[PDB]
């Protein structure tokens, strides 16, 4: 069976302006099997308000989904996806930067 | 493959009835059609997959179950105004898949059974103008009076059914077209050389089979009961 | 649009 | 090609816990327009665009009956996976399909495929021609002779070159303002202190469609493809696309570097400084 | 309309001759073609099935498809006389997952049988000498038998018979009635009756 890691990137769908709303994004892909946990944090507590998309794969099998939500971003609330795995020996938390 | 009983039934109208399909083919679709002389196919139902089952176009007066793979048994119940239909049941390997059909089964239904009679079979010897004509010799069967048609006509010569040289109709015929009841008629053509049919040894017979009632089906009329059976007419040779 | 029911392996 | 329509199924064994789990989705280009999902609560193939919503009863309805006995041909084919490889049903499984056409500028067939996996492996696939299969293992030698016994290949060659073609092009026309815009990518660029001796420049890209996209670096007007970064493309969500691509500079002489970004979008690729 | 459609008017054609049935659909996701042959009293039996444009060939049989046209047929080489028959159109239909079939076209062939003799003659019952039929037989294949108005009178359709111990076939239809006051020199007059037709006493 293969199995690979997934790649975790976190981004909002526009450029982040502090005041206007926006949308936090956390993008997984190239993982199998598809059986994976993304959680979208606040300060360090879950986002119960997550939607996601539906399950995909790419030209080598492996699979790929879009975790999002509705956010205001500020100057001091700090944002962060964790996600789970099979080939994760413990949840992997991403933090949100606005330059990437 | 795929078979369908009984191949002929007669019911009585005011009860339901179950016509039989089943189909070893590992298929998941199973469709139940009707058809009419001279029509084509009708769907009455049909059923993607186990437990499941959709109407057709003239599912009135009609119902099935699929409680396994392998049967759907189809009910005419007494909502349906013209039962009387040749029914084909067929399977396929899913919905966009050609579909094999089963045997197929001819159902008429009646008012009373005092319409039903077997045929009368009657042998007409050649006449002697053709033979000295043509030097060949036809021999004419006819069997009268039946209903339902039902019926399956075959000529034996010495014991052996032959198919030389044999030709008959390709459906009965109706004795008073105007009636809904009419009984029916069917006639067979046989001919031989000339030197054949003057042989006294060799002989003749046109034998009928009737698909009428069963022994089991229940009889109150005082006239012989008709059940299915095999009527017949000889002829032997003359010179 | 899709393809009919495919066959089994 | 020019257009393409693709179809893509996954189940997902789950022993003792309930059926396999069983998604299927579909996609025109870069954008989704349908989907299943065997533990969503609506049980039938739902629109992802607008486009397909005007679809009569007859084409939902009859999608999802087609995607139903797809999945359960799936749950035969893990049942019988299991039987190839001889392995027991104490492991979860998985078993891929995906299927699809593409066509050219005229939008005529132009290419199609067809191929399977089993645990994130290759199985099975349609070679180029449509007529002949490419087995991967001894498992797969075995549905090669049934499939070829039963002129499977015939019968998927009917779909990539004639249906999935003929849909295409009738998709393409009712969704002409989604499907056929091309959105060219909005770029800007952002400077990052890094020390005193070097500084990174990052190239952005962003809402453009389709995702198809790629970002060079040059400096004094040569291509450097040392100390840089380039990340995959990403989905915005809205229905477009996101890149960027990094270089490290030595401080002062930023003015030496160019990004270049080429887009469907785009006759001549855009440049983009930082002063 | 409907989705499939064919002509079902009955077609004649020589034997020996090429004969083509045509058919027309609604494309519906139409992706596969067959065709069916059904006897009397018969069900439909599969012989033919088509996926891409051209021609199919199978013994004498020739599956044609142009899905630009929406258009199937078939055709048959050595029209034989087994081949008389219904042969049923159908069509797939991926939207919708259906599976549609036309009303059919009966086919029969006519035999190119030289040599008409006709003639009407009386044969009589074997049993009883008081019943009597009429037999017209021994006439080309152009002839057309038209049934009686009379509710007394019975008459058959034309039926090929096929001798194999000399090379010979013939046509034949028989008519009978109750009434005792009916000759066979009356009996086909409701028919268009060559000139030539030998009369016995």
């Amino acid at each position: 069976m293969i199995q690979r890691t997934p790649k975790i990137q976190v981004y909002s769908r526009h450029p982040a302006e502090n005041g206007k709303s926006n949308f936090l994004n956390c993008y997984v892909s190239g993982f199998h099997p598809s059986d994976i946990e993304v959680d979208l944090l606040k300060n360090g507590e879950r986002i119960e308000k997550v939607e996601h998309s539906d399950l995909s794969f790419s030209k080598d099998w492996s699979f790929y989904l879009l975790y999002y939500t509705e956010f205001t971003p500020t100057e001091k609330d700090e944002y962060a996806c964790r996600v789970n795995h099979v080939t994760l020996s413990q949840p992997k938390i991403v933090k949100w930067d606005r330059d990437m | 493959g795929i078979t369908q009983s009984p191949k002929y039934l007669f019911r009585k109208e005011g009860q339901n009835v179950t016509l039989s399909c089943e189909q070893n083919l590992n298929h998941d679709a199973m469709y139940w059609y009707r058809q009419d002389p001279g029509q084509g196919l009708r769907l009455i139902y049909y059923s993607q997959i186990v437990n499941d089952f959709q109407k057709g176009d003239i599912a009135e007066g009609y119902s099935v179950s699929r409680e396994k793979k392998e049967s759907f048994p189809l009910t005419v119940t007494s909502a349906q105004k013209n039962p009387t239909a040749f029914y084909l049941c067929a399977s396929s390997m899913g919905g966009t898949y050609e579909q094999y059909f089963g045997p197929g089964t001819r159902l008429t239904v009646t008012e009373d059974l005092k319409n039903v009679f077997p045929p009368e079979v009657a042998v007409f010897e050649p006449s002697e103008a053709e033979i000295s004509h043509t030097q060949k010799a036809t021999l004419v069967c006819l069997a009268t009076g039946f209903y339902p048609d039902h019926v399956e006509l075959s000529w034996w010569v010495n014991g052996k059914e032959v198919h030389s040289g044999v030709c008959t109709d390709p459906q009965p015929l109706k004795e008073q077209p105007a009636l809904n009841d009419s009984r029916y008629a069917l006639s067979s053509r046989l001919r031989v050389s000339a030197t054949f049919w003057q042989d006294p040894r060799n002989h003749f017979r046109c034998q009928v089979q009737f698909y009428g009632l069963s022994e089991n089906d229940e009889w109150t009329q005082d006239r012989a009961k008709p059940v299915t059976q095999i009527v017949s007419a000889e002829a032997w040779g003359r010179a | 649009i899709t393809d009919q029911v495919p066959f089994s392996v | 090609g020019s257009h393409s329509m693709r179809y893509f199924f996954t189940s997902v064994s789950r022993p003792g816990r309930g059926e396999p789990r069983f998604i299927a989705v579909g996609y025109v280009d870069d954008t989704q327009f349908v989907r299943f999902d065997s533990d969503a609560a609506s049980q039938r193939m739902e629109p992802r665009a607008p486009w397909i919503e005007q679809e009569g009863p007859e084409y939902w309805d009859g999608e999802t009956r087609k995607v139903k006995a797809h999945s359960q041909t799936h749950r035969v084919d893990l049942g019988t996976l299991r039987g190839y490889y001889n392995q027991s049903e104490a492991g979860s499984h998985t078993v891929q399909r995906m299927y699809g056409c593409d066509v050219g500028s005229d939008w005529r067939f132009l290419r199609g495929y067809h191929q399977y996996a089993y645990d994130g492996k290759d199985y099975i696939a349609l070679k180029e021609d449509l007529r002949s299969w490419t087995a991967a293992d001894m498992a797969a030698q075995t549905t090669k002779h049934k499939w070829e016994a039963a002129h499977v290949a015939e019968q998927l060659r009917a779909y990539l070159e004639g249906t999935c073609v003929e849909w295409l092009r009738r998709y393409l026309e009712n969704g002409k303002e989604t499907l056929q815009r091309t959105d060219a990518p909005k770029t800007h660029m952002t400077h990052h202190a890094v020390s005193d001796h070097e500084a990174t420049l990052r190239c952005w890209a962003l809402s453009f469609y389709p995702a198809e996209i790629t970002l060079t670096w040059q400096r004094d007007g040569e291509d450097q493809t040392q100390d840089t970064e380039l990340v995959e493309t990403r989905p915005a969500g809205d229905g477009t696309f996101q890149k960027w691509a990094a270089v490290v500079v030595p401080s002062g002489q930023e003015q030496r570097y160019t990004c270049h970004v080429q887009h469907e979008g785009l006759p001549k690729p855009l440049t983009l400084r930082w002063e | 309309q409907k989705e499939v459609e064919q002509n079902s008017g009955p077609l004649s054609v020589p034997e020996g001759a090429i004969a083509s049935l045509n058919c027309t659909y609604s494309d519906r996701g139409s992706q596969s073609f067959f065709w069916y042959r059904q006897y009397s009293g018969k069900s439909p039996e599969l012989i033919m099935s088509i996926y891409s444009n051209g021609d199919k060939e199978d013994g004498r049989f020739t599956a044609q498809l142009n899905k630009a046209s929406q258009y199937v047929s078939l055709l048959i080489r050595d029209s034989q006389p087994s081949d008389s028959a219904t042969y049923l159109c159908a069509v797939n239909a991926l939207l919708g997952n259906q599976f549609y079939f036309g009303t059919g076209t009966s086919l029969t062939v006519i035999p190119n049988i030289q040599n008409p003799d006709p003639a009407v003659y009386q044969l009589r019952d074997s049993k009883s000498s008081d019943k009597s039929v009429c037999l017209f037989t021994d006439f080309d294949s152009q002839t057309n038998v038209s049934q009686s108005k009379d509710s007394d009178v019975y008459i058959t359709d034309k039926c090929v018979l096929d001798m194999r111990s000399m090379d010979f076939k013939s046509n034949s239809a028989v008519a009978w009635s109750n009434k005792s006051d009916f000759a066979c020199a009356n009996a086909f007059n409701n028919s268009i009756i060559p000139e030539d037709t030998f009369f016995p006493s």
